[PDB]
Order: structure tokens, then C-alpha cells, then sequence
């Protein structure tokens, strides 16, 4: 549900799309995530290990 | 490269601004081409 | 529906970027239909 479950009813949203909103808050456009989704995912799975 | 993209069409805001103008130009063109 | 709305003319730059060309496009047609 992203971050909308703390201010009312929880609304679902695909995870690959939710992160595109978090980038949009940083200051980078969302097109940098979709064009690098595979690289970013491989860069996040390794980090948690 | 974008995973899961879908198919549709995007309407140019100028498209009605030219479909009613270039055709208007075309209608003006038709106003002199036929005779 | 909105309370307190008022009248005025919304100057749309889309028009001078065509009207000035309408001053040129129709001028071409006027220069084209006159002879
Ligand atoms: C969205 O629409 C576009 C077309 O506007 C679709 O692209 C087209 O996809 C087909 C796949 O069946 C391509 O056919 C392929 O042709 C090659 C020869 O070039 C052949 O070797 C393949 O076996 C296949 O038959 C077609 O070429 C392609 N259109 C263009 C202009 O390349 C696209 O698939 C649509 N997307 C969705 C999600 O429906
Ligand atoms: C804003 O402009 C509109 C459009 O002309 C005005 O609505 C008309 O006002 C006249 C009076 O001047 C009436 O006779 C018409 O019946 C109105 N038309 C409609 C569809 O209601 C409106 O009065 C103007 N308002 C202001 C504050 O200038
Ligand atoms: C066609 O041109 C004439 C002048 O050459 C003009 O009077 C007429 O209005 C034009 N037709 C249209 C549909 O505007
Ligand atoms: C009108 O057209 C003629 C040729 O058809 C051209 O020489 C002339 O410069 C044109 N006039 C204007 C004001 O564009």
C-alpha cells in the first residue's frame, strides 16, 4: 500500500511503480527508474545481504 | 526498455488547433485550387 | 459554479503565434486569390 496506509484506508499500488514516486520526491524524474529497474533491483538485493 | 508499457495514442493540443486550422488552410486552399 | 468569478479576456499566446501568422498565412492567400 505504499505510504497511504497511515492516513486512512490502505490503497494498493504495484511496488515497481511506488518507488517511482519516491524518486520524484528526491528531485530526479521518474524516467531514471524504469530505464534502470533491473540495475537498481540488483543493486538493492545485494545490499540487504 | 520500459517493462509493461501499453499501446494507445496521444493527442497533440495543437492537433485540434491545426485540424481546425490546417484544414481551414486546406479549405482556404480548396477555395482557389478548384477554379 | 464557483462563487465570486469575474469576467475578462484571457489573452492566449497561442493566438499571436497563429494570428500574426494568420496575418501572414491569410495575407499569402489574399496575395494568392487577388491575382
Ligand atoms: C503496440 O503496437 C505496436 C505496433 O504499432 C506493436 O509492435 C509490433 O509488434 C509486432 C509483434 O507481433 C511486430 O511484428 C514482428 O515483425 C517482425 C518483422 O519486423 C517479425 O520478425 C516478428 O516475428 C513479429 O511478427 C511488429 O513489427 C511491431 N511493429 C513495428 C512497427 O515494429 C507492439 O507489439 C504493440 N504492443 C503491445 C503491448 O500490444
Ligand atoms: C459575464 O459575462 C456573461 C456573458 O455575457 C454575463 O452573462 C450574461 O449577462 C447578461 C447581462 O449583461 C444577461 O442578459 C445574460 O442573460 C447573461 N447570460 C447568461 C448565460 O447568464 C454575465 O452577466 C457577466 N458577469 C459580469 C459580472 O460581468
Ligand atoms: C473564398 O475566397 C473568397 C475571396 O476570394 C472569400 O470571399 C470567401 O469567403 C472564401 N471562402 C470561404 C469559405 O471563406
Ligand atoms: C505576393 O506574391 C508575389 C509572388 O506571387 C511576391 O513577389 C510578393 O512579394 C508577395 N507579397 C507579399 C506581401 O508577400
Amino acid at each position: 500500500s505504499g505510504w497511504t496506509f497511515g492516513a486512512g484506508a490502505a490503497l494498493q499500488i504495484p511496488f515497481a511503480m511506488q518507488m517511482a514516486y519516491r524518486f520524484n520526491g528526491i528531485g530526479v524524474t521518474q524516467n531514471v527508474l524504469y530505464e534502470n529497474q533491473k540495475l537498481i533491483a540488483n543493486q538493492f538485493n545485494s545490499a540487504i545481504g | 526498455v520500459v517493462i509493461g508499457i501499453v499501446n494507445n495514442t496521444v493527442y497533440d493540443p495543437l492537433q485540434p488547433e491545426l485540424d481546425s486550422f490546417k484544414e481551414e488552410l486546406d479549405k482556404y486552399f480548396k477555395n482557389h485550387t478548384s477554379p
